[PDB]
């Protein structure tokens, strides 16, 4: 009954609404703006690299949360045109489950030192 | 007797792709035995038929000339003095994209309870020219249900931006029921040369926030 | 929601096994990551049971097993030895057990003349006697809340049903589980239990296809048939039938198929969202509707919002005389298939009609103004229909031959307006002496390639031809007009691999 | 040679005492009559000659309605020329409503914007002035359009802006739009908003630990 | 007189590019799929000289679960001996937990001992590094035990501990450590793990802009 | 024909009562032959062969060097091993280590470690104990001594898991690692944890 506006997967937000619309009365109607934030509590600073200090400000604008950074396509009086609905188009607080996140490391190996490639989030990040 | 070359329409040039340039003759008296040559007229014929005094010479085109940015140079020769006119124009460069803001109605309208007013500022780009169009679900309404203002000058001592304002009046009970209501812009300067933001009632100002803030140490997957 | 999905009740005796299947979103994690099996017990927790990555508890130890098929898209947990320890609330999922990812099954098992039937079968109920009561009342009699009431002179509540020694009841009610006594001074006892269906899970995707497979037996193959959905009580939505109904909802995406030589039909539902899932019911009564004894049989549809499937026009819009080029995808690893398209022509008939196919049929009044491409490919075919009208307006169904089929529908709507190439009436040559035609296009398509193409039917391939790009036209010109240069040719335009707007002309000789 | 009448300025008739009518030609190559103290010629100014008669002290007898008409003869022919004035009683005032900054424009905290907007109004005539807290704004400050007309009796609007510093939004300033419409009473309008302001939204903030 | 084939290694097949097989004989050789090479005596205890054959290149070829066979004839007994050896496809994943240093350890400002307890993986080969920040210590400030075999919960499965002391000073004044824990079961063949001062508590959660327009 | 003295293990020196010194040579041929010259139990059992010294559980503690000589026809002169009690002795240092937080999110087993650390002969027991009753020993893994890298003295380490039921950590009752050692005086150190060993949040909403 409620929909489902924002389900950031960057800094884990995720904004729901729904208009309670009293039919008794007439402007007296009630929208609702459920916000569903997961803080971390263990994630570094920059993500991608584990040897950053602990996040430990977390700062969430709503603006940045809501915003769509995809394209768009309208039928503008025959054609369809392709739109770009965003005005702000970082950093993020969580990993995505379903994104890769590897970061390359150098370990020796006799002679050399080969810059070899860890998996932070392992099961997201195997080959097809 | 001076000359002037304008500039392709924006509505042409964006949902139609045709560069038509203009070049007028303003300051004329008797003649009609006016002559115009294009320089980069690479086949296309110019038209003529003078109006009351000015005369006008359009050259036809589209848009992938004017876009890849070329010199059109209108060389005009009139019978009154023998020195022929010259105006050049070209696609401007030092661009800015125009900074879209869909602004929900007053709380005094919907009050009110009879037509609340949908504002569209555009803010911020650098030539004169943007088109505004507004849709109602994703069905365009016609340009006599809105009003559209002109692109004026804002006011900084830095780089020069214009700015633009729209104004759809809808219905109360149609904004209360929660459709949703687009302001289009399209700007020479945009990346995809258009941009689209849609508000309704769910997106716009609650009267009832509940923030639930979970606090948990093994995360950072966001599942 | 959750995209997992899985049975919401399991029901067993003590003893036996169970099988309990969840699926998940085949994507590249949910294949690879943890899948479990834990008890929602009380005072706050899932513990795990048994997991994919090689726990099984001291509870379970010796008497079950998961195991995961990725490429399924699924994974099954087997039950050995149950007892009523085992009846709870349980959840299968993926990952962390408090994170979400997880279906809520319910598993409740029970202490181990029964008779076992089906809603709307029939039941012989064979009762002994004795040799001193060849005179009195054969009879049957039911226990209303303790108390002998007659059954079979029939009862009112079994009138036309019942038949009489041995009794047989045909289409029976699911009020009618009970228990019966037959009696000739003798009296025996008889345990009637009607089954409810036990519903099949059909877990299909967004802007995807079910196809019901709706076999009932071939005693009822003679019955008009029908497709029933359940609601949030108890009526349910006629969605299909087979006296001519159809759901205003299921409009040019229901197909009725027809019967089989024992009466096994099927039902196809294309582009499915998200208020298609649910309960879903075939039956056989002789009215179209659900009433009380009618051979009923369950699916239960999840439409899974996770879905890969990629989003396309779902409406084309194009002029009268102007073209439509609609771009079909498939499932790109099936790359070699048979591509067709298809129209639409109601319900109870359910007739999806062939037009086009890839090996080189075109049916025979589209001749000259239908083709299938293959461009773009790996995943995606072009199907371009032009010298369109007003009764080309309709719903179209991109079939293939593959066995993960997603039948793609799309109206095609018939607005006002004029075309964008202008192309000359139907010009006509002679023999020896040259043709020249010309097709003028818009400035909208001065970046895009232009082509003539001679209409065959295994698809039109480019010719000579001239492309005037200062004065916009695309000449065609035909040295030696013989006989063989005859037939439909087009012009159009083309982006690379996409194609874009056609118009057609015939050349007679 | 063609004749106009031009209506009293609407600053000089809202805020001064003196709203001056004017009388003015376009096209002569060589007096004035007004039929309702006298007037005060002007320039030749050269183009097609343009004297003017402007005439002061009109201002309540133009209030009231009465029909003013100035009557222009030149020698370059015979028949004068005559050109009349009302003013019309068919008016509306207007609705103002001044609406806050965007929520994307004060997460980026460099500048905010203000809109005003004067809605309805049946003569064209507008006057849009903002006030910081009570201290006016010059006008090279905000940005007026013009006054357009309504989609729709005939009625008009007029929107203005003006982009303030977010640290002067923050810290709780509020700003002022005065639209002036010669149909108030008050002869002005005014709407205000600060930081707080429409009927606050219920924050309902809860930790899950 | 027995006959043994031995995987290849590892860190070759984890680091490195080429992965030889090797087939070992105690008391020539024939190889199913690129020439292989023979081994000196290499007398072992007792007598018992050992030929050895080494075969190169076979990275793919193990890793998709090809069964080698090595087959060496000898002349004391008249038939040869075989050997198989094929990549194991059960291969769980292993759970690296890095464990902080006790707190009875912090309060003397000497050295720190953290742990790094790799657990649950099927095959019995498994490599630890440790890293300081992010330039890799030698192998010679660790200590690394053998991968033993878990008492059993279900499959099969093992387990292995590594330690490493390092200076109060250096965990004091907030520099990371990691363990990086190297496996075929593995995606990308390296997992990571990494630990500082702070993870062995004050946040500051601040939303800006709660009302207003979300679009 | 190799000798060697094997010393008594930890585990009869400090809980059982055999503590037997043996004394073992390999490599031989013949058939036997062999002489053990150290209550003395002259048995052989031969395979190599190994002779068991048994009872002499108090004279190792006093720390006199145990001379075993093993005569054999094979060679001429008997073989010579000699031992005693190690001197330079350190005391384990032990810890019991919590378990990692991603397996209380599992929910399924969690995971303590024992590290016994720096204690100078290698020979050590480990053992376990839920509340007061001894787990048995096939339900904890248990490496071994291993010398851990010192530029300092010659240290050694250990370490043992043991895997319990979340249902217990979460119940609440303790667990104890109990190192042995013979260089401890009490002869075993027993450390214990239990599931009892703040967020403070600001929301600064607008």
């Amino acid at each position: 009954e409620r929909i489902v506006l924002v389900d950031n997967k960057c800094k884990c937000a995720r904004i729901t609404s729904r208009i309670i619309r009293s039919s008794e009365d007439p402007n007296e109607d009630i929208v609702e703006r459920n916000i569903r934030i997961i803080v971390p509590l263990n994630n570094r600073e920059n993500i991608s690299d584990p040897t950053s200090p602990l996040r430990t400000r977390f700062v969430y604008h709503l603006s940045d949360l809501c915003k769509k950074c995809d394209p768009t396509e309208v039928e503008l009086d025959n054609q369809i045109v392709t739109a770009t609905q965003s005005n702000i188009c970082e950093t993020c607080y969580t990993y995505d489950r379903n994104k890769c996140y590897t970061a390359v490391v150098p370990l020796v190996y006799g002679g050399e030192t080969k810059m070899v490639e860890t998996a932070l989030t392992p099961d997201a990040c195997y080959p097809d | 007797p001076r000359l002037s070359l304008h500039r392709p329409a924006l509505e042409d040039l964006l949902l139609g792709s045709e560069a038509n340039l203009t070049c007028t003759l303003t300051g004329l008296r008797d003649a009609s035995g006016v002559t115009f040559t294009w320089t980069p007229s690479s086949g296309k014929s110019a038209v003529q038929g003078p109006p009351e005094y000015s005369v006008s010479s359009v050259l036809p085109g589209c848009a992938e000339p004017w876009n890849h940015g070329k010199t059109f140079t209108c060389t005009a020769a009139y019978p009154e003095s023998k020195t022929p006119l010259t105006a050049t124009l070209s696609k401007s460069g030092n661009t800015f994209r125009p900074e879209v803001h869909l602004l929900p109605p007053p709380s005094e309208e919907l009050a009110l309870n009879e037509l609340v007013t949908l504002t569209c500022l555009a803010r911020g780009f650098s030539p004169k020219d943007v088109l505004v169009r507004w849709l109602q679900g994703s069905q365009e309404l016609p340009r006599e249900k809105y009003l559209t203002w002109a692109s004026r000058q804002e006011p900084s001592q830095g780089t020069t931006t214009f700015a633009v304002t729209s104004i759809l009046r809808v219905a109360a009970e149609d904004w209360k029921k929660g459709d949703t209501f687009s302001c289009m812009v399209g700007h020479e300067a945009l990346p995809l040369a258009f941009t689209q933001k849609t508000i309704d009632r769910l997106a716009g100002k609650p009267t009832h926030v509940n923030v639930s803030v979970v606090m948990a140490e093994v995360d950072g997957t966001c599942y | 929601k959750s995209p997992i999905f899985g049975p919401e009740e399991v029901n067993s005796v003590e003893g036996n096994s169970v099988s309990i299947t969840c699926y998940y979103p085949p994507t590249s994690v949910n294949r690879h990551t943890r899948k479990y099996w834990c008890r929602q017990g009380a005072r706050g927790g899932c513990i795990t049971l048994i997991s994919s990555e090689g726990y099984v508890s001291s509870k379970y130890a010796g008497r079950a097993n998961l195991t995961n098929f990725p490429e399924n898209g699924t994974f099954v947990v087997n039950i050995a030895q149950l007892s009523q320890d085992d009846s709870g609330r349980y959840k299968c999922g993926l990952g962390i057990n408090s994170r979400g990812l997880s279906f809520d099954v319910s598993l409740e098992v029970s202490q181990g003349k029964v008779y076992t039937v089906d809603l709307g079968r029939t039941v012989t109920i064979n009762c002994p006697f004795k040799t001193e009561n060849a005179q009195k009342r054969k009879s049957l009699y039911k226990q209303i809340g303790l108390y002998p009431v007659l059954v079979i002179y029939v009862n009112p509540n079994y009138t036309g049903r019942i038949r009489l020694f041995s009794v047989v009841i045909n289409q029976l009610r699911l009020s009618d589980a009970g228990q019966y006594l037959c009696q000739a001074s003798n009296k025996k006892n008889a345990d009637l239990q009607v089954l409810k269906p036990e519903p099949e899970l059909v877990y299909e995707d967004l802007r995807g296809s079910v196809t019901f497979h709706c076999a009932l037996g071939p005693e009822v193959a003679n019955v008009a048939k029908f497709l029933c959905r359940q609601s949030s009580g108890e009526n349910c939505d006629v969605v299909v039938n087979t006296l001519g109904k159809r759901a205003p909802a299921f409009e040019g995406r229901i197909l009725l198929n027809p019967q089989d030589k024992d009466g096994s039909f099927s039902v196809v539902i294309t582009g499915l969202r998200k208020e298609d899932a649910g309960r879903y019911l075939c039956g056989a009564h002789s009215d179209g509707q659900l009433q009380e004894g009618s051979p009923i049989q369950a699916w239960q549809l999840f439409v899974n919002e996770e879905s890969t499937i990629p989003r396309s026009p779902t409406v084309v819009k194009g002029v009268a005389g102007g073209s439509v080029a609609v771009l079909c995808p498939y499932n790109r690893k099936e790359s070699k298939s048979i591509k067709y398209w298809c129209l639409w022509e109601g319900a109870q008939n359910g007739r999806c009609p062939l037009l086009v196919d890839s090996e080189g049929w075109v049916k025979a009044q589209y001749e000259g103004r239908l083709s299938l491409l293959e461009e773009p490919g790996n995943g995606t075919f072009t199907v371009i229909l032009n010298q369109l009208t007003s009764r080309d307006a309709g719903f179209y169904w991109c079939l293939t031959n593959g066995d993960t089929l997603w039948r793609t529908t799309v109206e095609i709507k018939i607005i006002e307006g004029e075309p964008n190439l202008k192309v000359p009436g139907n010009v006509t040559a002679v023999l020896g002496e040259t043709l020249k035609v010309p097709c003028h296009f818009p400035c909208k398509f001065s970046s895009y390639e232009k082509y003539w193409c001679k209409w065959n039917n295994t698809g039109c391939q480019a010719l000579f031809v001239n492309c005037d790009e200062n004065s916009r036209l695309v000449s065609l010109t035909l040295n030696l007009v013989t006989r063989a240069d005859e037939g439909w040719y087009w012009c159009g335009v083309k982006q690379g691999h996409f194609y874009g707007e056609t118009a057609a002309v015939y050349v007679a000789v």
